[PDB]
DNA sequence: CGTCTGCCCGCTATGAGCGTTGCATTTATCAGGGTTCTGGTCCACAGTAT
């Protein structure tokens, strides 16, 4: 392949490929999948891609391009990143630059969770205007897909079309702005919108490249919080200011709508798990919740960075 | 073996009176009687005790493979095989010119009102089956290949064309598959008419359904009379297929082909037929034959089948 | 193909007065014919006793092909049949035109695919539809066969040239394969007619949606006046998606085309049915009625029992025989037959030349084996154990 | 093919067979040529088709319809035989049996008579309305596809689907298009649909298998003819005179149609060729205008048979 | 004005391009097993009541 797309700022390399055969008057998938890997066994994927190091040759010739800044500028994986820690962040990295796709999401367990859900083609209809207003092109944007979030950062929720990633397989589709219209009012919390864009800047901040806890410092961090906090029993929780100042922060539609609802009765709950000693890694949604409803002043990255260092 | 030429012989059964195929065969023998035909043996005995050892070693390797003798089970297996046989053959009788007029003046006279009731023709239902179970090693095959072995297989009729192939014996495979059995008929009467249907019907590309309906179509142009399908264990489950449809195939080809079938298996076998009433029903279609090995005695007094076994 | 030249009858039906596919058919009988009509067993001799041991014992095996004895529900399954096979030729008159017009609707079905089209409305459908339902050795196909074999299949007009094809009978693959229901019909069809179709249709490549056209065309270029299709429980072990289409195509011929269908299934064919017709429900026989022993039970067996080739035989039946006959088969019509042969030749076997108690209880134990679960679980009497397994009662 | 269907009343065998390749639901034109006939080679004639063999063979088993009765029912021959003589009619009756497409039409000079045959179809809208009502079916007619005048008999002028049998050698075509109906009210004249009237019940016509002057009989009946009417002089002819009784009985706008005008200024005229000596053939219009013209009191057949006496 | 000289002319054989066909290959469907993964469960220990 001799033009091959540089992607546009902001932008997830499954939109790159997608242009890279609307450029060229390619149509059938097969051809496509024939022409820029060689293999017609590659599966789609929106967030965290693999088969990466075949589209750094494509771009050899612009020097900047590399299979480091594909991973970490152009994708999905700076969520995962820190969370799961520095034991596995480095053999991802190195699994993501060869052809094994579903060993990628083994070793990132937190994305481990079997069978998905929400595949369908979600959409921003004010962020588009300015995307054909700058650029003369629409592509999909990182903030739309975030891993739970149906909510723009800036904007508020999401136009979702009935489209599933997971429908063709093979097939990778580029948006139009034609098919594109179809917007209509909906309901909108502002509360989820405050944590979209409180975890928006996660994402473009160099500090989560390098710096990620353990599992002990996470306890450690969590128990020497709770322990200046001052809302706590003898070396254990009240189980029920913190449960009261979570509520209070968040409303219980809100967690019902996030997967997360507060469940008091059972002694099961991610909250009390997060609290115990750590055993697996938690999703960024939790530790989003827990730093704003515990540090209502401080920043994602300054968090991150005293909850390491120490 | 080999195109015998037909020289027909009257049958004492008023039902088999006037078929070709039946009268052809070899004449009716007593139960008692034909089981004692299978009785063979060794003559060398007394005349070759002087020799070299290397020749008399040579000599003894041959006693299992040319001593047999009949025991009080065979004569019930040997009457079993006879009828299944010769059973077959009413409904494919060949001899018929006189049905259309026949026919025809029934229909005139059931419509103009001098006769009620009349019956035109009516197909066949299902074939003869027949299943025998018993350990290895208790001869379930040197004990068929003898009294197979009293029977012509290709006989030439000289009036018509047909080659009637009076029997054939096919056996599964240890992958189990159920393509590998319906490609086993064709090379099997290949080896012995010296035909082509391997190349014709077999090596295309065909479901399995399809290569089905062609097993009785040939089954039919050579008047066959028996098919044995031998180590049937191989199908537990073994590979190619769920245990339904491999329950199934067996059902729809003793539906459809119209020769008897016989089967011979290991007393692991009988789990696959004891599934259903249909199988079943089946499978003990004209009893089902169960072989166990010798006993030292059955009340009291040794068997004499043992004393008459170890002394010969 | 019993190939015979047509002569027209005189029905007395107003509906039926000029159509000549329903006066070429053989008149009907009445109740009483009907039933003596189907009745068939094997002639016996005197002399037949008298001869040797291996010519009678060769004769003792012709019991079960050569004999029937029809029971109640054999008269109504044969007046139902014979009412749906005459009553379908009324909305099919070749004389007045109507039979000409389905053919041309049937033309754009082939050419557009959909089978719901018409060019005609004045073309209707005048057929209905059947299903049978029952458990394993009751006689679902060798009845329909002696039911149907009054009718002579083909027939051969003059004035016209059609050849009538008054029924036909196919299986269900076992495979549950779409592509094989369309190709037994073409072979079952050019066997009863010499002709070659499954080279025309089958060879070439077809999707199923024109197979489903081809075949309900040419089954009404010679006029098909039933179509039953045996061993319906085959459908379920099909690919996913695709036993629906089957049970929708099987209401459209009827509903649309106007040749009838009839069904035959066991027991474990109502899932794939009722969770997705007129039914009609066989089930096997049994002494007591109400409080008294049932007639046809005793007629049943007191008919089978005058086929004995016994030297010394039993001039009439013990009631404790029956009870053990009644016991060990468990009133199913296949075990009834083969025990009596089976016990039979064991007697001829052994010597002794009379059936006893205990020569019945031997041959049971000894020569069915296989069978023994499922008659136990009928014979245990719990409903739980009779709902286990599969092909029994309902 | 199992079963072939009868033919109708006043049907071609093209008709006939593009109806068993309907009923059958053969759709590829060549799967029904390898069907009805042994060869994929068989050209589709309509009007005086050859390889009339295997139509009879399919219709064998039915004790009425042979070789013979197909040649003169169900075909354009009854208007060409009488008018081309007894042996070459015998030969052609012997050979359209076989296999022989161009043989026949090379011998007879159909394609030499017309440069330009009307391949176009037709259509009557009356015609259709009984056969619907009578049959249940729509089929091609005899006496719509007269060789030169398409005109019906019993009514009016038909319609042109403009689709021309020539477009495809090897298609059997049938009416089946839910009977398109339009109206075309414009006639020419009414004297074309006197001729036509007049002229079709030669094609039923039992005394027509037989009947077949030679030339010399056709010159000298046409002698006797002009002597009879008086309408001659001594080694020559009028010359205007039967110019004016067909000019009265035949107007010239009406002759443009049929492709036949007189042309008093040069001797090439059909008109005095039809009186001078014969050597070649005649169609069937050229005698029927004389007919009509001159001796109005007998039909066809009755002045067939005063010529052939 | 008719047969020979020109004229017509239907016919026939040939080749390059386009449209169609049968076989082998790919693709899809389904059952079985399995092997680690993680998700809830019970046991022993620290701190509190008589
Ligand atoms: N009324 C009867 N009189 C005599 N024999 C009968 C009668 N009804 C059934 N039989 C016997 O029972 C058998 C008929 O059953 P089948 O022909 O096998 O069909 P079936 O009962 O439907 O079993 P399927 O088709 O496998 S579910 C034959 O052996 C007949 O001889
Ligand atoms: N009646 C018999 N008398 C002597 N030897 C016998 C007899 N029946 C079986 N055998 C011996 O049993 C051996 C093995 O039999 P085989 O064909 O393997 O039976 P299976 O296949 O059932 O094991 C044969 O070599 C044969 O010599
Ligand atoms: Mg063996
Ligand atoms: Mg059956
Ligand atoms: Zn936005
Ligand atoms: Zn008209």
């Amino acid at each position: 392949m001799r033009n091959f797309p540089v992607p546009y700022s902001n932008e997830l390399i499954y939109s790159t490929i997608a242009r890279a055969g609307v450029y060229q008057g390619i149509v059938s998938p097969k051809q496509l999948l024939d022409e820029v890997y060689g293999n017609r066994k590659v599966v789609a994927t929106l967030g965290l891609p693999s088969h990466l190091g075949v589209i750094a040759r494509h771009l050899h010739q612009t020097g900047r391009y590399a299979v480091q800044q594909l991973i970490y500028e152009h994708t999905l994986f700076p969520l995962y990143a820190p969370f799961v820690g520095k034991e596995r962040r480095d053999e991802a990295i190195r699994l993501m630059e060869y052809q094994a796709q579903g060993a990628v999401h083994l070793m990132l367990g937190v994305a481990a969770s079997r069978v998905k859900s929400d595949n369908r083609f979600r959409y921003c209809p004010d962020c588009v205007a300015l995307q054909l207003n700058r650029y003369g092109e629409a592509f999909w944007q990182r903030d739309w897909y975030l891993p739970a979030l149906p909510y723009c950062p800036k904007h508020g929720a999401l136009v979702f079309f009935d489209r599933a990633v997971d429908d063709h397989r093979h097939q990778f589709w580029a948006l139009g702005h034609t098919e594109l219209l179809s917007d209509y009012p909906k309901d909108s919390l502002s509360q989820l919108t405050a944590l979209a864009a409180y975890i928006a800047p996660l994402l473009d901040a160099p500090r989560a490249q390098e710096l990620s806890p353990s599992l002990e410092q996470w306890t450690l961090f969590y128990q020497r919080l709770a322990q200046d906090l001052g809302l706590t029993k003898s070396k254990h929780i009240r189980h029920d200011l913190v449960a009261e100042r979570v509520r209070q922060t968040f409303s219980d539609e809100a967690l019902e709508k996030l997967d997360l609802k507060l469940a008091e009765n059972k002694d099961t709950c991610w909250l009390k798990s997060i609290f115990r000693k750590h055993r697996k890694a938690f999703s960024y949604l939790q530790h989003s919740i827990v730093w704003q409803a515990l540090l209502p002043k401080l920043t994602v990255i300054e968090a991150l960075q005293q909850a390491s260092a120490l | 073996a080999t195109r015998i030429q037909a020289v027909y012989r009257d049958t004492g059964v008023e039902a088999y009176r006037d078929n070709p195929f039946i009268e052809a065969l070899p004449p009716l023998q007593e139960s008692v009687n034909s089981a004692a035909s299978l009785k063979s043996s060794l003559q060398l005995t007394s005349s070759d005790l002087q020799k070299s050892r290397v020749i008399r070693a040579h000599t003894i390797c041959r006693i299992p493979d040319d001593y047999f003798q009949p025991l009080g089970t065979h004569l019930l297996l040997s009457e079993r095989i006879s009828v299944m046989i010769r059973g077959g053959y009413v409904g494919r009788n060949p001899k018929t010119g006189d049905l259309q007029k026949h026919l025809q003046n029934g229909y005139e006279r059931v419509q103009t009102g001098e006769l009620e009731t009349f019956r035109f023709e009516e197909a066949r239902s299902t074939a003869q089956s027949l299943l025998l179970i018993g350990c290895s090693g208790s001869g379930k095959t040197t004990s068929l290949h003898r009294i197979l072995a009293t029977y012509p297989q290709v006989i030439y009729h000289r009036e018509l064309n047909v080659e009637q192939v009076v029997y054939l014996k096919i056996d599964c495979s240890h992958n189990g598959s159920l393509k590998e059995i319906c490609l086993n008929f064709f090379r099997a009467l290949d080896r012995a008419l010296g035909s082509n249907y391997e190349r014709r019907y077999g090596l295309k590309r065909h479901g399995i359904e399809t290569m089905l309906a062609l097993m009785s179509q040939i089954a039919n142009a050579h008047a066959l009379g028996l098919l044995v399908i031998d180590e049937i264990q191989h199908l537990s489950r073994s590979r190619s297929g769920g245990s339904q449809e491999m329950l199934n195939f067996f059902v729809t080809m003793v539906n459809i082909i119209g020769v008897p079938v016989m089967l011979i298996g290991t007393p692991k076998a009988r789990e696959i037929f004891e599934a259903d009433l249909r199988s079943a029903r089946r499978g003990a279609g004209f009893g089902a034959i169960f072989w166990d090995p010798i006993q030292q005695t059955q009340r009291g007094k040794p068997n004499q089948e043992w004393i008459a076994f170890t002394d010969n | 193909a019993t190939r015979i030249q047509a002569v027209y009858r005189d029905t007395g039906v107003e509906a039926y007065r000029d159509n000549p596919f329903i006066e070429a058919l053989p008149p009907l009988q009445e109740s009483v014919n009907s039933a003596a009509s189907l009745k068939s067993s094997l002639q016996l001799t005197s002399s037949d006793l008298q001869k040797s041991r291996v010519i009678r014992a060769h004769t003792i095996c012709r019991i079960p092909d050569d004999y029937f004895q029809p029971l109640g529900t054999h008269l109504l399954l044969s007046e139902r049949i014979s009412v749906m096979i005459r009553g379908g030729y009324v909305g099919r008159n070749p004389k007045t035109g109507d039979l000409q017009k389905h053919l041309q609707n049937g033309y754009e079905r082939v050419q557009t695919g959909e089978l719901e089209t018409f060019r005609f409305e004045e073309a209707r459908s005048t057929a209905q539809s059947l299903l049978l339902i029952g458990c394993s050795g009751s006689g679902k196909t060798t009845s329909l066969h002696r039911i149907l074999a009054t009718y002579p299949q083909v027939i051969y007009h003059r004035e016209l040239n059609v050849e009538q094809v008054v029924y036909l009978k196919i299986d269900c693959s076992h495979n549950g394969s779409l592509k094989e229901i369309c190709l037994n019909f073409f072979r079952a069809l050019d066997r009863a007619l010499g002709s070659n179709y499954e080279r025309r249709y089958g060879l070439k490549r077809h999707g199923i949606e024109t197979m489903l056209a081809l075949m309900s065309q040419i089954a009404n270029a010679h006029a098909l006046g039933l179509l039953v299709i045996d061993e319906i429980q085959h459908l379920s072990r099909s690919r996913s998606g695709g036993s629906q289409e089957m049970l929708n195509f099987f209401v459209t011929m009827v509903n649309i085309i106007g040749v009838p269908v009839m069904l035959i299934g066991t027991p474990k064919a109502r899932e794939i049915f009722e969770a997705d017709f007129g039914a009609i429900f066989w089930d096997p026989i049994q002494q007591t009625q109400r409080g008294k022993p049932n007639q046809e039970w005793i007629a049943f067996t007191d008919n089978l029992w005058q086929l004995q080739l016994l030297q010394r035989k039993d001039a009439l039946l013990s009631d404790e025989v029956r009870d053990v006959w009644y016991e060990l088969s468990q009133g199913v019509m296949d075990i009834v037959v083969k025990l009596f042969v089976l016990a039979q030749l064991r007697a001829l076997a052994l010597g002794n030349e009379r059936i006893t108690a205990g020569l019945l209880r031997q041959v049971y134990q000894d020569e069915l084996k296989p069978v023994h679960p499922m008659l136990e679980a009928l014979r245990s009497g719990i409903p739980e154990r009779i709902a286990r397994y599969s092909d029994l009662v309902v």
